[PDB]
Parts: C-alpha cells; sequence; structure tokens
C-alpha cells in the first residue's frame, strides 16, 4: 500500500 | 485582492432536454480543481476532481450525461446532456494546491444554482410590492418598518435587495432566508417571499427620501423560445417603491 | 550527465543439459540512463519474443532489468546477449558459457 | 455513509450547542467540519487527523475513531452562528470527501427590552390590501403556519440596526381578503401584548 | 529475519512526444507484487505476485489512483526542474523516487526512507529521524523549505511508522508461504585449467531466497582476497537467485582452497573442496 493521496511537487 | 475561483453562469433556468455547460476557472496556480454538486435529495457530494488536468476520481459522476473537462490549468467545464429535471442542483467547483489540502483547504466559487424543469410554462417572475409604515408603530416606538412583498414566482432564483436614495443598504434589513410556497399541495407551485427594512421615525417622514424594494429574477434567456400568451418571462428585475411622508 | 555503462551477465536458469527445456537470461544492471537495448542471440541471430522484468533500481539509482526467453541449449548452437547504450560506442556481445 | 441528526437545532444565544456525526467505514482519517449560510458556499471551520481534541477560540472539534463518532462544540453561541454544520471526512487514496447531510442550527437573540406588537401597513402604490407585521417580540415566541390557503404567514427573522445597538424580530402575514384582519388568533404561543385603532 | 517494502518511481521525460515514460513498482523484500507503466494500455496497477491478488476493488482502485497521480507529479516535476536548471527542452531527464519501510525480525518499525533523484544523482532525501531533509545543491533547498513549509515529513512519518509498516506485515503473513520461506542455496564446485600451471576453481550457489548470501574462500583456513572474483547476485528468473565465486590456484594446490557459503536456509555454514 502506496503513500498518498500523492505528493507535493519538488 | 486576487481574484477567487470564478464560476459561470451564477444562475441558469432551462428546459429538459438541451445541453447545459458550466464553467469553472481556478484559482491561477492552483493545480488542482474539484467539483461538487449540493441537492436537498442526496446532500454535498464530489462529482470529480482534477489534478495537474487530469482527472483523478470520478467515481462521483452520474454513470450517464455528465462530462467534465480539463483542456488546460485555467479551465474546466462540466456538460450535461441532455439535461433532466433531477439534475437541478447548486453545482461547486473549487481549486487548491498539495500544501493547502494538506490542511484541508480547498477554495471555493460562488456556485452555480441550475433549475432544469419539464415545461417552461410554469416560469413567473415576481410581482413586487411595498407596504408602508403603520401610524401605530411610529408612535409607539419611534421607528418605521416597511415590508416588501415579492409573490407568485417560478422558479426560486431571486435576489432581493433594499434602496434608499439610490443606494443599496445592508443595516436594518432582513429578508427571509427562504421562498415559501404559495400552495404547498403542488410541486410547481409559485413562491413568495417577504423582507423588511427598518429606519428612524424621523427618516421615514422626510418626504425627500426614497425607498424601493428591488427584486432580480433569474428565468428565460431569450435563446429560449416563446409562443404564449403572456410576457415571456425573462430575467429581469422587477422594484416596487415608497417616498417619505410625515402625514 | 553521469552516464553508467551496463553490467552484463548471461546465463539460464537451470544447469544446461543439452536437448533439454529451460531459460536463457541477460541480466543488465548499474546502468544510467534507463534507455538500453537489449537482444538475445543464437548464432548471431536476434530471438524473438523475448520478455523482460519491469524496470527498477538500486540504492545508487543505477537500474536493473532482466531479459529472458525459453530456449533448448545443444551442443553446438551458440548464444548471446547484446547490449546497446547510450555509453556503448558499439553494442557489447556476451556470450554465454554454460558454466558461469 | 456518514449520519447526522438534521435538526432543525434552536438553542438561545449564549448556549454550548453540540453537533456530531456518525461514521460506518474505519477507512476514514481525517475528519472536518463545516458551516454553509443559506444560499451560500461551505466555510471550513476545523480539521482533525487521526484521533483527538481541537480547539479554536469558541470551536472545539473531537474524533474518536473505536466509536466512530466525531463532534464539533461552540461556546457561546452567537446570532451570527445560524447556518447548516456540515462534517466532512476522508481517507488517504484520494481527496474526495464524504459529506453529512448537515444539521440546521438557529440561535436566537437576546431581545432585552421586548415590546410585542402587530401592526397594519398600507401597500404603497394602491392596493387597499394590506400586511400584518408581528414584531419586536421576545426569542422564546416561535411562530406557525395558518390553517389556509387563504392566509399567508412567513416565519420570523431578526433584523440588526448597528447605527442604534437595536435588534427586533419580525414575522409577516398577507391575503387579499375582506374576512383578513390583524386582530385575529394564529396558530401560535405570543403574550398579551397588542396595538390597534 | 528483518523484511521491508519499498516503492520504485522512474520518468523520463521524451522531447517529441506527448508525455513522459513513468514506471512504478513495489516489492517486499526482494520479490516484486505490483507495477504501473503508463504507455501500457489497462492504464491500472497490475498484480505481479500471486498472493495481492487476493486484495480487492477498493484496494487496487485506490493503489491505481494513486499511481497515477504520481506520474502526473514527476511528470510536472521534470519540468520544474528542467527550468531550476536552465536546461534545453530537446534534452531527455529523469527523475526518480523511492520509499519504504523496514521492520526487524520482530517485526516491528526499524526505519523509514524517503529519496529523490535527479538525473541519477541525490536531489534531496528524508533523513533517519523522518523529521529533517538533505538537499544536493540550492535548487533542492528551495524544493526542502517548500516542503518544510508544507509539513511533507510528518506526514511521511505518520505513514513510514504506520500505513507502510501494517501494510507490510499484512502481505507477509498473506503472501507467507512465499515470503516466509528461505531456499537453502544448492552448492557445488568446478574447476577449469586456465593455463598451463594454473586452474580456477569457482563455487556455486543456485536456487537460493532471500537474495543475501556470503561466499569467501579461504587456503590453509585463512580469507583470500588476491586473484579472487565475485560475480552480481542475479535472478534466475523463478523467485530464486544465484551466485559464484572463483579463486585461480597453482595447479595441484586446489585442496588447500575451500569454499564457505553462509545463508539464512543454512543451519550451520557449508564449507566445500574440490571434489
Amino acid at each position: 500500500r502506496q503513500f498518498g493521496p500523492d505528493f507535493p511537487t519538488i | 485582492m486576487d481574484a477567487g475561483v470564478i464560476q459561470s453562469p451564477r444562475h441558469e433556468v432551462t428546459e429538459m432536454g438541451q445541453q447545459v455547460t458550466l464553467r469553472c476557472k481556478p484559482i491561477s496556480g492552483h493545480d488542482y480543481l474539484f467539483w461538487y454538486r449540493q441537492t436537498m435529495m442526496r446532500g454535498l457530494e464530489l462529482l470529480i476532481y482534477f489534478n495537474n488536468n487530469v482527472p483523478i476520481d470520478d467515481s462521483g459522476m452520474p454513470e450517464d450525461r455528465f462530462s467534465a473537462k480539463m483542456p488546460n490549468a485555467s479551465f474546466s467545464t462540466l456538460k450535461i446532456q441532455p439535461s433532466e429535471p433531477r439534475d437541478s442542483a447548486v453545482y461547486f467547483c473549487a481549486s487548491s494546491l498539495w500544501e493547502k489540502l494538506a490542511k484541508n483547504i480547498q477554495y471555493f466559487g460562488a456556485g452555480t444554482r441550475l433549475s432544469v424543469l419539464e415545461d417552461l410554462k410554469n416560469v413567473f417572475p415576481p410581482e413586487v410590492a411595498v407596504f408602508e409604515p403603520s401610524e401605530a408603530e411610529i408612535s409607539h416606538t419611534q421607528k418605521a418598518t416597511l415590508v416588501c412583498l415579492a409573490t407568485g414566482f417560478y422558479p426560486d432564483h431571486v435576489e432581493l435587495s433594499w434602496w434608499v436614495n439610490g443606494k443599496e443598504v445592508h443595516s436594518g434589513v432582513c429578508t427571509d432566508p427562504q421562498p415559501l410556497k404559495e400552495q404547498p399541495a403542488l410541486n410547481d407551485s409559485r413562491y413568495a417571499l417577504s423582507s423588511r427594512l427598518r429606519v428612524s421615525a424621523t427618516f421615514w417622514q422626510d418626504p425627500r427620501n426614497h425607498f424601493r424594494c428591488q427584486v432580480q429574477f433569474y428565468g428565460l434567456s431569450e435563446n429560449d423560445e416563446w409562443t404564449q400568451d403572456r410576457a415571456k418571462p425573462v430575467t429581469q428585475i422587477v422594484s416596487a417603491e415608497a417616498w417619505g411622508r410625515a402625514d | 550527465m553521469i552516464q553508467r555503462t551496463p553490467k552484463i551477465q548471461v546465463y539460464s536458469r537451470h544447469p544446461a543439459e543439452n536437448g533439454k527445456s529451460n531459460f536463457l537470461n541477460c541480466y543488465v544492471s548499474g546502468f544510467h540512463p534507463s534507455d538500453i537495448e537489449v537482444d538475445l542471440l543464437k548464432n548471431g541471430e536476434r530471438i524473438e519474443k523475448v520478455e523482460h522484468s519491469d524496470l527498477s533500481f538500486s540504492k545508487d539509482w543505477s537500474f536493473y532489468l532482466l531479459y529472458y526467453t525459453e530456449f533448448t541449449p545443444t551442443e553446438k548452437d551458440e548464444y548471446a546477449c547484446r547490449v546497446n547504450h547510450v555509453t556503448l560506442s558499439q553494442p557489447k556481445i556476451v556470450k554465454w558459457d554454460r558454466d558461469m | 455513509e456518514v449520519e447526522q441528526d438534521p435538526g432543525p437545532l434552536s438553542v438561545p444565544e449564549g448556549a454550548i450547542v453540540s453537533l456530531n456525526c456518525t461514521y460506518s467505514n474505519s477507512a476514514f482519517q481525517y475528519f472536518m467540519w463545516y458551516r454553509q449560510y443559506s444560499r451560500k458556499g461551505p466555510e471550513l471551520l476545523m480539521y482533525t487527523y487521526s484521533s483527538g481534541n481541537k480547539e479554536d477560540g469558541r470551536f472545539t472539534a473531537q474524533v474518536d475513531k473505536s466509536s466512530k463518532y466525531i463532534s464539533l462544540f461552540i461556546r457561546d453561541s452567537q446570532p451570527s452562528d445560524s447556518a447548516t454544520y456540515l462534517c466532512a471526512m476522508r481517507g488517504d487514496s484520494s481527496y474526495k470527501l464524504i459529506f453529512g447531510s448537515g444539521t440546521r442550527l438557529l440561535v436566537r437573540p437576546d431581545i432585552q427590552n421586548p415590546d410585542p406588537a402587530v401592526y397594519q401597513l398600507r401597500d404603497s402604490k394602491s392596493s387597499d390590501k394590506s400586511v400584518c407585521l408581528f414584531t419586536d417580540f421576545d426569542s422564546q415566541t416561535n411562530v406557525s403556519q395558518s390553517k389556509d390557503s387563504d392566509v399567508y404567514i412567513t416565519d420570523k427573522c431578526v433584523l440588526d440596526m448597528r447605527s442604534m445597538d437595536f435588534k427586533s424580530n419580525s414575522a409577516v402575514a398577507w391575503s387579499n381578503k375582506s374576512d383578513f384582519a390583524c386582530a385575529n388568533a394564529f396558530n401560535n404561543s405570543i403574550i398579551p401584548e397588542d396595538t390597534f385603532f | 529475519g528483518s523484511h521491508s517494502m519499498r516503492y520504485f518511481f522512474t520518468s523520463v521525460s521524451r522531447p517529441g512526444r506527448g508525455e513522459p515514460r513513468f514506471i512504478a513498482v513495489g516489492y517486499v523484500d526482494d520479490t516484486q507484487f505490483v507495477r504501473f507503466d503508463s504507455d501500457a494500455a489497462s492504464q491500472r496497477m497490475e498484480p505481479r505476485a500471486p498472493w495481492i491478488e487476493q486484495e480487492g476493488p477498493e484496494y487496487w482502485d485506490g493503489e491505481t489512483r494513486k499511481v497515477k497521480a504520481h506520474s502526473q507529479t514527476h511528470r510536472v516535476d521534470l519540468g520544474t526542474l528542467r527550468g531550476y536548471y536552465n536546461q534545453s527542452e530537446a534534452g531527455s531527464h529523469t527523475v526518480q523516487r523511492m520509499y519504504g519501510c523496514d521492520v526487524g525480525s520482530d517485526w516491528r518499525f526499524l526505519r523509514g526512507y524517503h529519496q529523490y533523484a535527479y538525473d541519477g544523482k541525490d536531489y534531496i532525501a528524508l533523513k533517519e529521524d523522518l523529521r529533517s531533509w538533505t538537499a544536493a545543491d540550492m535548487a533542492a533547498q528551495t524544493t526542502k523549505h517548500k516542503w518544510e513549509a508544507a509539513h511533507v515529513a510528518e506526514q511521511l512519518r505518520a505513514y513510514l511508522e504506520g500505513t507502510c509498516v501494517e501494510w507490510l506485515r499484512r502481505y507477509l503473513e498473506n503472501g507467507k508461504e512465499t515470503l516466509q520461506r528461505t531456499d537453502a542455496p544448492k552448492t557445488h564446485m568446478t574447476h577449469h585449467a586456465v593455463s598451463d600451471h594454473e586452474a580456477t576453481l569457482r563455487c556455486w550457489a543456485l536456487s537460493f531466497y532471500p537474495a543475501e548470501i556470503t561466499l569467501t574462500w579461504q587456503r590453509d583456513g585463512e580469507d583470500q582476497t588476491q586473484d579472487t572474483e565475485l560475480v552480481e547476485t542475479r535472478p534466475a528468473g523463478d523467485g530464486t537467485f544465484q551466485k559464484w565465486a572463483a579463486v585461480v590456484v597453482p595447479s595441484g594446490q586446489e585442496q588447500r582452497y575451500t569454499c564457505h557459503v553462509q545463508h539464512e536456509g543454512l543451519p550451520k555454514p557449508l564449507t566445500l573442496r574440490w571434489e
């Protein structure tokens, strides 16, 4: 199970 | 202030069978965009959201007739075709950024209030009347209440405002938060709305002073066809008025 | 930019026995960037329908892939992996040696 | 699915109010509350990750993931808190929120010098017909419909003349009818103060 | 023994094509269990091990949504990084992210990690305390401030110490028949004359799991580094691994050399000697 919902942009 | 989220149209009253297009411009720089709707039957609910213009979760989209696009970072569209009465709702667009969403912040537009009707012949603009202060009220309280009655309109897309000597006033005003049905028996019953404006007895008794209850009604546009006897019930303003008087 | 040339091992899944079904593997690793061409050869000719694993990478960021196909080793057929990558001025050919 | 009682809740100004939601799905991890005024968009109040207690001014949001029960408390409630309160929640697979159906809260204004009165208001241009204003009554009084589509009655509403620190309640009734006069029985509890001539 | 769950995400820009190529894979220990490829037709996260197939639709919809969102973020990042380095729009570049967690033999949290690279070099990483960041250069320092403002570490920390570790234990249990097996190495020795006066001894370990293994040559019972060679541990294709270690010896002294093999699957470390 992945991290979520999502990542910030760099 | 930089702009918030802009939605259009603010109001739409239309006949079933047509295509409706709702539009949203997110806050520039925001990279997420959400479409919600709110009704009495199902509450407040997400239809779809986008990130970097791509649809991420569309599990709330109705399975037919509804289509959402985001062709560029500045613009999204939600389309309904053919529209049906049950599509009537307030549709809200919002935008956000990752760092705001991590704090559960999103920025909402003002919404689009959509009524899709079976039949446009049920659409009526309001009749508007103003009622002048009781003389008993003036001498017992040294104050004076005007009342505005907006009656017989369908559907309920009205914005009532008070104007005193050419300028809109807020202080002293109280408008019912919701319309009442002129016959609660029927579905497409017409509506009524009241408002009050109170000022000192002194301010009413000046003959220089001029009051006006104003109602903006949202109805037909001139792309809608109309062959009835009566006047086409278009989007329009209906006002009534009174001047001050001492005796 | 930093570029890292691939390490190549060519080998069978099971101990090779002539006439017996097996898998030929070419494992490429330690490379960057990820774009790479890998063919398996039978007597100098490309084998068609070779499969590969999904691109992944190591602690040092360098990539690795396993290419493989079913084959039946014989005494006289020669097998090889051929690899091309930006770091190579020409494709590298590594012959399968059954005791490696 | 989240369960939220619709109310309406009616409380006097200055009261503590308690709102809550129940949910079923243990995957929810983020819990929020919104206020929405009539005909406007939802405004985020308070937001709680996972469990625990979170204060901001007169508001406290709380989450109990064992009982799956979340609540918002409003101290020292004010007329301007009158709104619909919605809870919303999500997991971590999506930004999609699930909302409760909302609880309507009415905070009744404290009217310090009531003067309950019922008045006839004559139309400005020419409708010898008129309306009756029931005004200046305190917020213990509640208001009800007429018995017949002959007669039209709007619920009470509160106005703020802020120039003169002064507020008052009002309700309005009308008809076109001869048999209609202000000084008649209605379907609700007021005290004995009128006026007429 | 110890265990890990790791996710790997690679995106490569392709000037002249519509979008970067994005490839994501997830592992438990050395075993692959899911993948996503932006160019493939399914547009879903897909099972790559049998034990993950039992997860239901909510699982697959969620994992596919996250990995699709992640492809979009890597796409925007490739543009941002090009702009930060003032690089031509003509070149192809790469972004990589990996994250995951380890547990010990007791299955409790040991450590979590999250790291990012641009063109194969460290860009930014979460440090072991899961509160702070190391940045490679000034571009990465601007990113670090952004992530600090947005409390990214806190949310990563919550996941790595919580969900990451729980779902790992869940997988370890639902896949126990293949993830908690040890296949002891099948072991043998090979001999070849390499010269007139020299021979190579090669000690083999085959069909073992997990990949971790140590192979050493001794001579007279003393460790031997000179004239030895160790190949990289390599996958067999069937879930197991292979490795060998060779030593070149004066011919006729073969019996002085001994190969020593240590693997979890071995109650005791093996010693082999030429025939």
